[PDB]
């Protein structure tokens, strides 16, 4: 989850999120450098009483102005597209889980073996247990095996929603009549939080996502106990 | 003035037109949600009054007052071309909707096009007749144009009358096909795409036929010269646009989509 | 006389004046909406109600700022006032149709304010996606009134685009080629081409939404074989060009202001600036699905939209560097308009660069539907489009009115607005990276500090808006009449005096070959 | 010239319309309506129509257009 | 069997047709097997894949439509 | 029919200061008043309808 | 039509205090409207 | 079973695809039934139809190509 | 005018070619050749070719074009 006064991304929980952090660092350096160079050049143009107001020849300088940006875009696109295709690569999941968006809660279906499904609603502020997070806790968490490739399938039974978990690098739109696929792999046990990421009416702010990442044996016994 | 451009007399029709748009939209709202047609009928009436008086004034300014210099006519040429382009892009949205639905038919349809339970019209029956009618009208309007340029009043009138008769024939055939169709606008995305796309086209055929009828009465009244007749050129361009949209509908919805 | 002049106008200047008044009123509405947003978010918890009232405010904020403030001011106001004067034309090609473009906007605005008064409003976002915008999740008149609002604003701008393209092509002096027209005139012609092609596709899409809501069509309804994602394609096919429509006339005004207050006769690299605007206009039609990177499209499609979107940085960079090259060697006048234009160059660059971050589909997975997007677009709109409007307003107010502003007050106004917009939007980057979603009435407790600071910024911007009204009052109250304007040899719009007569160029300019 | 476009109008275009009018004429006559099946992707009703009883399409033909509950 | 493997016919984020195809294949196979009075256990692979991929409400709606006579796919 | 355009040219060029929308004579004033009355009355009715629809 | 400074506008600037009232009502009504619309929505 | 009945999928003088489809259908069914170890009698309708319609030399060429691994249809 | 068509040549057409050239030169790497299968509809030989040994196509590439009997 986010912490107070946070400036950047939540710490990476998955390898792809790790990749996105390093790609963002590279891109941000470029954004900083270009922003800085423009501000510095403005301040340089504006700090001399020397003048030259006759017609200026443009073509030589326009080579620099187009080539250097073209090279910089290529230096962004290359790692950008490497990560794009890495997330798309075939991985062989061990487990498929479905989530259905609703106004205003998530349902989960684990139907590889048994008919396991349940609803996941926000804990009201007045019912939080001491130490629990306002607007982020759910009654029924999405328990999942850690260190395993999981296929998540996302849809809706009403309006658009979007199923997001920032620390895993995940955001998949929940569209009625459509089954969208993403893959999830947590390097660590723990609790990983997200929030509905498509405007879906009165309680859009109040239908969060909580993943609970535990060893396979714990996930198996939990699954059995939830039938 | 020592330029060739038209300084237009202050006019109330922009305001009456803007207000007719408010009354038509608020009227449709009142019809869809508050079970009443009153605002809508006031808006349609004021819209027709506005169009009548505005285009009447354009005839006064041109035929009767002489404000349509070559420079003014050139501007109207560009204006009509640009208007037709905007209408092309409007239809493009409906063609996009059609191809989107038909190229990737969803499970609700049976995963096929046409959908399960949809019995398309035979494209070789009335749809082919409608194609022949609009193509024929493209030929007769070209005859009318050449007659007018050659200074032939009688043949201009006969060709333009034939063109209007074919536009009316198409409209009556389409009305009858709408009535006979075993599918409706509520028959899923097939009915949706079919009736909204062909329906907007039908509306454009009525608009174009109305424009040609306006040219017919202006011709009867000797308004057009052998060299100056922009209202006729504009109606002819609009009429070709309507023909070409039909050819795309016929190939896309009626033939390829059957 | 008053009715004939102001309700029955066929005069480009008076119609430009009507647009500027309309846009100014709209800007006060959009400002109030922005303060309600930031009041709701300025402390954790609920101030107004649940997400419905909140998103009615957010939705109306966007429509008002885009359709009733920026487009009317840039295109209807500056375009009508300046385009004919800059080409020595006696009016627009279709001076009566011009008046209907204006008078369609009050009714458009009335339908939007009706949407918000009936039922529970249209809490849809300005994108109006189904099925939330459909007849189940938004039963009743609100969304239909929004659709009709968009239809009237659509017709207004389509007829306006036909008028500008025709005027700019057909009504220049016969010796003047298109490569002898000022950059602002180019910026309006290109904007008009974008409007002509994009708005009809929006019209088709919102018409499909109207029929799904009222005539039992199923374009966007899977039960009938429809697809909610089809609406998104049609909307964004319009929506990406729309953002280029919002900035292009700002680019044109920036070129004029930088040239003028640098004491130059011409912008650096005129043909490069023409090339850049045409390139941006063209590329702006082939990138729309960068608004859809999370909907589930194929990887190769995501790769194409990433690449095509990044290409826009090249022509945009030529313009930024050409503005810097125009300043280079200038006799710089530190006018209030120059301050707006220099703020534009820097802050537009920052928002353009956060747009290049978002163009990366892989990173956009985590940034999409977060405040990072909100930060990007407010840098380019609230510090780009708005700075160009404020620069153009203070630069040309004496042409339009015949009176001067108090330059000291105008510099105060600039300083306050500069602090407020940065305090408002800079921290939203942090909220985005750290995962705060869009269209939320309330946030997890961790996001409190940056939301608090952002809301405090919004109040500083309110102070600047209030001062601006006072500054316009002070100019009309004091009546300092313009005497001499420098650089008329390269700024034709000033050469008929301040204000120019009702009829200008009755005798056209003499230009030989 | 006018002469050529008249030749095309009467020699090619109207004969085509006459032949297609014949073709349609010969293939007219009511074909037998299909068995009613209450498919959920057809006869959509999310909101009553703003005319009649709310349940009839605008150019409703009793012979060939079933209601959601079947033929009238 | 853990879960449905990668299927090169359905390699993209939209998995709707994968669910649909496997549901059709199971019910076509079941009809072919019940008809000649053969064994529905040969159909088991299609059954496991559609149960893994398909939302419960989709299967539930499709089953109701097969019983009603309103299922629009060919079985 | 006969060509009476010259007689309409004389009427519409008459030096009487009328705007083109009124230059045909008294019938133009009537149709103008009908149009503007329906527009302004219709607009006032649309505002009444908003007032009504703004409450449950 | 009147030409020149203060005459090419649909509002009078003859009296700066009448102008202040008119401008107050004009910009003030625009800024007020959303607060009164929210009040309206809250009171249903 | 006397002979292959009229099939509305193949209503025209060119019956090539009728022969091909029933040949594929038979061999796809026989592979599915051998595969779970199920029973090929289930496939009998397709066997009778293709045997009725298909030239012996076509059946013999296709059989040889299946054994060679050069059959271009998907079984 | 010539000025406009030159502007399109250098401002749109050649930039397009440069971008397609970049796109192509990024996917120019040799792909993995597929297993040989002696399909009867491919590697047709009804008459020997009128060059070489009669069994090689005109722009035969040993790396990617197998003979009727397989890769060389
Ligand atoms: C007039 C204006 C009025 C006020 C405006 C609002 C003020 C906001 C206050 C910010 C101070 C934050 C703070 O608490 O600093 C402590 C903070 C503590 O350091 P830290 O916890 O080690 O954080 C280092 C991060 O890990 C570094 O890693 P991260 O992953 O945690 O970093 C990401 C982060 C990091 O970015 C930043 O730190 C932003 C710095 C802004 C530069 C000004 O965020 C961004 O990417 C921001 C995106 C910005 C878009 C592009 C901006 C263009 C720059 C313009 C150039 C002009 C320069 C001359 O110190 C700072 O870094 C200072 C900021
Ligand atoms: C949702 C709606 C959308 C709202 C959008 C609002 C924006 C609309 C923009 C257009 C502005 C309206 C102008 C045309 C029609 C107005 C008719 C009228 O009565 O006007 C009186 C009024 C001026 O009154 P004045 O000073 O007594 O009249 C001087 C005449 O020379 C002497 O003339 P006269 O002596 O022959 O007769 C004048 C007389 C009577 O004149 C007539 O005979 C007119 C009769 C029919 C008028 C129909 C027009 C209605 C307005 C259309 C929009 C609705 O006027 C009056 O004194 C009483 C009129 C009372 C009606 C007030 C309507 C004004 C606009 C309403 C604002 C928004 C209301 C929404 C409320 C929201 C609450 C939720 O005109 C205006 O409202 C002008 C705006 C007010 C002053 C603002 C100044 C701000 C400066 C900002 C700088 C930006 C420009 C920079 C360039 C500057 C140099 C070029
Ligand atoms: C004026 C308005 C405006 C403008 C001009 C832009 C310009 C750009 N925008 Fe933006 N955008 C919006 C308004 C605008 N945008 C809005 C309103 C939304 C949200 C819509 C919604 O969901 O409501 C949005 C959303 C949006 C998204 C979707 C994000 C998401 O929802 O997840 C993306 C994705 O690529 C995008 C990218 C860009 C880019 C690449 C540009 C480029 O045109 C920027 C180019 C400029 C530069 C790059 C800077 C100058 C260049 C240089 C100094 C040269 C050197 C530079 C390099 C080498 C990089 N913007
Ligand atoms: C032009 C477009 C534009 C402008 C200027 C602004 C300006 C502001 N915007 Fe907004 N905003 C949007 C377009 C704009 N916005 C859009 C498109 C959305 C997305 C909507 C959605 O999600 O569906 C949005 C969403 C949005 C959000 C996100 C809401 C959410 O996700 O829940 C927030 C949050 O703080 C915000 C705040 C502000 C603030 C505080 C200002 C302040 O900076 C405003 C300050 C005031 C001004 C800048 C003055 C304006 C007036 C004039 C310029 C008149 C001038 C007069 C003359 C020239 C005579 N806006
Ligand atoms: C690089 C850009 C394109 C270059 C064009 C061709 C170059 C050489 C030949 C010139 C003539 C071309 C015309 C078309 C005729 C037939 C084949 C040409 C196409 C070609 O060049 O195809 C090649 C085969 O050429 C072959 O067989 C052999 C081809 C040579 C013999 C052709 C003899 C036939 C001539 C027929 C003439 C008829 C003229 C008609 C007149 C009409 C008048 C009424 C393809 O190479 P491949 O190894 O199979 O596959 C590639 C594997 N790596
Ligand atoms: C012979 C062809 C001529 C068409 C004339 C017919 C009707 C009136 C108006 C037509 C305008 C065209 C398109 C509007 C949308 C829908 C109508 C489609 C065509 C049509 O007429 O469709 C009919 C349904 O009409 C219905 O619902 C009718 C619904 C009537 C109300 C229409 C609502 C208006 C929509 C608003 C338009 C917005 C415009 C946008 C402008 C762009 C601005 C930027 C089909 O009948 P059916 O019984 O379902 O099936 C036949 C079964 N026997
Ligand atoms: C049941 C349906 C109801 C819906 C409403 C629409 C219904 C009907 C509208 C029919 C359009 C009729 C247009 C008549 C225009 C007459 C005026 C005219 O044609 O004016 C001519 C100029 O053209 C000009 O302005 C050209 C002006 C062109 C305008 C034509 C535009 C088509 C309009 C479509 C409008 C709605 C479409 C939207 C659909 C979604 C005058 O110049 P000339 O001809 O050279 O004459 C001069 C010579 O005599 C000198 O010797
Ligand atoms: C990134 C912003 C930096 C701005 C760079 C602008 C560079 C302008 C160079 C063009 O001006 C030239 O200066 C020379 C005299 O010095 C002249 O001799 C020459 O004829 C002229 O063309
Ligand atoms: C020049 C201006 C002066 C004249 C002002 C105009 C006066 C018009 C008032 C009549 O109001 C109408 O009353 C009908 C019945 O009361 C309504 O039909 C409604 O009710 C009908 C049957 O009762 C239904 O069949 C229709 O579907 C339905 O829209 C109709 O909509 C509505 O317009
Ligand atoms: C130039 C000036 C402009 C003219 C303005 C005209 C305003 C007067 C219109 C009359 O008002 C009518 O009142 C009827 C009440 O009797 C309504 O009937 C409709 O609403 C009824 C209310 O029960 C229902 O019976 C039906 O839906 C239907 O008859 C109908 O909506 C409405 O038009
Ligand atoms: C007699 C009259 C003369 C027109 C004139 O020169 O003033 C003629 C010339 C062309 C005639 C029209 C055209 O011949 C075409 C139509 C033919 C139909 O048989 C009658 C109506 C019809 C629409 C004709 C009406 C009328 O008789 C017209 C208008
Ligand atoms: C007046 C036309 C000038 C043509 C300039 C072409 C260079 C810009 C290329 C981008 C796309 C332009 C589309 C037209
Ligand atoms: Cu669910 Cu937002
Ligand atoms: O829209 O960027
Ligand atoms: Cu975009
Ligand atoms: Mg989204
Ligand atoms: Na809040």
């Amino acid at each position: 989850m986010a912490y107070p006064m946070q400036l950047g991304f939540q710490d990476a929980t998955s390898p792809i999120m790790e990749e996105l952090l390093h790609f963002h660092d590279h891109t941000l350096m470029i954004v900083f450098l270009i922003s800085s160079l423009v501000l510095y050049i403005i301040s340089l143009m504006l700090t001399t009483k020397l003048t030259h107001t006759s017609t200026m020849d443009a073509q030589e300088v326009e080579t620099i102005w187009t080539i250097l940006p073209a090279i910089i875009l290529i230096l962004i696109a290359l790692p950008s597209l490497r990560i794009l295709y890495m997330m798309d690569e075939i991985n062989n999941p061990s487990l498929t889980v479905k989530t259905m968006g609703h106004q205003w809660y998530w349902s989960y279906e684990y139907t590889d073996y048994e008919d396991l499904s349940f609803d996941s609603y926000m804990i009201p502020t007045s019912e939080l247990k001491p130490g629990e997070l306002r607007l982020l806790e759910v009654d029924n968490r999405v328990v999942l095996p850690m260190e395993m490739t999981i296929r998540m399938l996302v849809s809706s039974e009403d309006v658009l929603h979007s199923w997001a978990v920032p620390s895993l690098g995940l955001k998949t739109d929940a569209i009625p009549g459509r089954l969208n696929q993403t893959t999830l792999m947590s390097s660590r046990p723990g609790l990983y939080y997200g929030q509905c990421s498509e405007i879906c009416g009165s309680n859009h702010s109040f239908m969060p996502i909580v993943l609970e990442l535990v060893p396979l044996k714990y996930f198996e016994k939990w699954s059995a106990s939830m039938l | 003035q020592t330029h060739a451009y038209h300084m237009v007399n202050p006019s109330p029709w922009p305001l009456t037109g803007a207000l007719s748009a408010l009354l038509m939209t608020s009227g449709l709202t009142m019809w869809f949600h508050f079970n009443s047609m009153t605002l809508l009928m006031i808006g349609l009436t004021t819209n027709m009054l506005t169009m009548y008086q505005w285009w009447r004034d354009v005839i006064r300014e041109s035929t009767f007052q002489g404000h349509h210099t070559p420079a003014v006519q050139k501007g109207l040429r560009y204006g009509m071309i640009l208007f037709i382009i905007s209408e092309v892009l409007f239809f493009t949205g409906f063609f996009w909707a059609f191809y989107h639905s038909s190229l990737a038919p969803t499970p609700e349809l049976g995963g096929c096009w046409p959908p399960t339970g949809i019995h398309p019209l035979n494209p070789l029956e009335v749809p082919l007749l409608n194609t022949s009618v609009l193509l024929a009208s493209g030929v007769s309007i070209t005859w009318a144009h050449h007659s007018l340029m050659e200074g032939d009043r009688k043949h201009m009138l006969q060709a333009l009358f034939i063109t209007i008769t074919l536009g009316v024939y198409f409209t009556l055939l389409q009305a009858s096909e709408y009535y006979e169709a075993p599918f409706t606008i509520s028959d899923g995305v097939y009915g949706s795409t079919f009736f909204v796309a062909t329906g907007f086209h039908g509306l454009h055929v009525i608009i174009g036929s109305t424009f040609l009828i306006v040219c017919f009465f202006r011709q009867l009244k000797f308004h057009f010269t052998s060299n100056h007749h922009f209202g006729f050129e504009a109606a002819a361009w609009y009429w070709h646009f309507v023909d070409v949209v039909w050819l795309f509908l016929y190939v896309s919805i009626y033939w390829w989509g059957s | 006389m008053f009715i004939n002049r102001w309700l029955f106008s066929t005069n480009h200047k008076d119609i430009g004046t009507l647009y500027l008044l309309f846009g100014a009123w709209a800007g006060m509405v959009g400002t109030a909406l922005s303060l309600l947003i930031r009041a709701e978010l300025g402390q954790p918890g609920t101030l107004l109600g649940d997400d419905q009232i909140y998103n009615v405010v957010v939705t109306a904020h966007a429509f008002v700022m885009i359709f009733f403030m920026v487009m009317p001011i840039m295109i209807g106001g500056f375009g009508n006032w300046l385009v004919p004067l800059m080409i020595g034309a006696p009016d627009m090609a279709f001076p009566r149709m011009n008046n209907m473009s204006f008078w369609l906007l009050p009714p458009s605005f009335l339908l939007l304010l009706a949407s918000s008064m009936v039922e529970a409003g249209a809490g849809t976002g300005w994108t109006v996606y189904p099925p939330l915008a459909g007849n189940l999740a938004h039963a009743g008149a609100s969304v239909d009134l929004t659709i009709f609002s968009l239809h009237l604003a659509g017709v207004s701008s389509i007829l306006g685009a036909i008028n500008f393209i025709t005027t700019i092509i057909n009504m220049k002096p016969p010796a003047m080629s298109q490569y002898q027209t000022p950059l602002f005139v180019w910026s309006v012609m290109i904007t008009a081409v974008l409007l002509l092609l994009s708005l009809p596709v929006l019209a088709a899409g919102i018409t499909m939404l109207l029929t799904d809501r009222n005539l039992n069509t199923t374009f966007f309804d899977p039960a009938g074989g429809g697809d909610p994602i089809l609406y998104q394609h049609l909307f964004w096919f319009f929506g990406h060009p729309e953002v280029y429509i919002l900035i292009l006339p700002g680019f044109g005004m920036i070129s004029h202001i930088v040239t003028y207050y640098s004491g130059k006769k011409e912008p650096f690299g005129y043909m490069g600036m023409v090339w850049a605007m045409m390139s941006i206009g063209f590329l702006g039609f082939i990138v729309w699905a960068h608004h859809m990177f999370t909907v589930g499209m194929d990887v190769d499609t995501r790769a194409y939209f990433t690449s095509a979107t990044m290409i826009i940085a090249i022509p945009t960079g030529v313009k930024v560097f050409s503005w810097l090259a125009t300043l280079h060697g200038g006799n710089i006048k530190w006018s209030p308009a120059m301050m707006w234009a220099l703020g534009f160059i820097f802050l537009f660059t920052v928002g353009g660069l956060t747009g290049i971050v978002l163009a990366n589909s892989s990173l956009d997975i985590v940034l999409h539907d977060t405040y990072y997007v909100v930060a990007h677009f407010h840098y380019v709109l609230s510090m780009g489009a708005v700075f160009a409007i404020m620069g153009g307003f203070v630069h040309w107010f004496p042409l339009f009115s015949g009176y001067t502003l108090n330059d000291t007050w105008a510099k105060i106004h600039f300083a306050i607005m500069f602090v407020g917009v940065n305090m408002t939007f800079f921290p939203q980057h942090f909220l985005g990276l750290s995962g705060m979603p869009r269209r939320y009435s309330d946030y997890p407790d961790a996001y409190t500090m940056w939301n608090t600071i952002s809301s405090m910024g919004s109040f500083i911007s309110l102070t600047a808006v209030m001062l601006m009204v006072f500054i316009i009052w002070e100019a009309f109250a004091s009546k300092r009449e313009v005497l001499t304007v420098d650089l008329t040899t390269t700024n034709l719009e000033w050469l008929n005096g301040c204000p120019p007569p009702y009829h200008t160029f009755e005798e056209p300019t003499y230009v030989n070959l | 010239g006018a002469r050529t476009w008249r030749f095309l109008t009467f020699g090619l275009a109207l004969p085509s319309v006459a032949l297609c009018t014949l073709n349609s004429w010969l293939h007219s006559g009511h074909r037998e309506r299909p068995a009613f099946i209450p498919y959920h992707h057809l006869r959509i009703r999310t909101k009553p129509f703003s005319w009649g009883d709310g349940n009839h399409t605008f150019f409703h033909n009793p012979r060939v257009n079933p209601l959601p509950t079947g033929y009238e | 069997y853990q879960t449905a493997p990668f299927d090169s016919r359905f390699p993209n984020q939209n998995q709707t047709r994968n669910c649909w195809q496997n549901y059709l294949d199971f019910h076509r196979c079941e009809k072919a097997m019940t008809a000649k009075g053969g064994d529905v256990s040969v159909c088991e692979w299609y059954r496991r894949v559609y149960k893994s991929l398909c939302p419960i409400s989709w299967v539930s709606t499709w089953d109701d439509r097969r019983a009603e006579g309103t299922f629009p796919g060919k079985i | 029919f006969e060509n009476r355009v010259a007689e309409k040219q004389k009427l519409f060029q008459e030096d009487n200061g009328l705007p083109v929308h009124l230059k045909g004579g008294a019938t133009d004033n009537i149709l103008y008043r009908v149009t503007m009355t329906l527009c302004l009355g219709g607009t006032l009715y649309s505002l009444y309808c908003l007032g009504w629809a703004s409450f449950p | 039509y009147e030409e020149g400074p203060g005459k090419n506008i649909p509002f009078s600037v003859e009296n700066k205090w009448r102008l202040l009232a008119m401008m107050t009502l004009f910009f003030g009504s625009g800024f007020a409207a959303p607060f009164f619309i929210v009040r309206h929505q809250l009171l249903k």
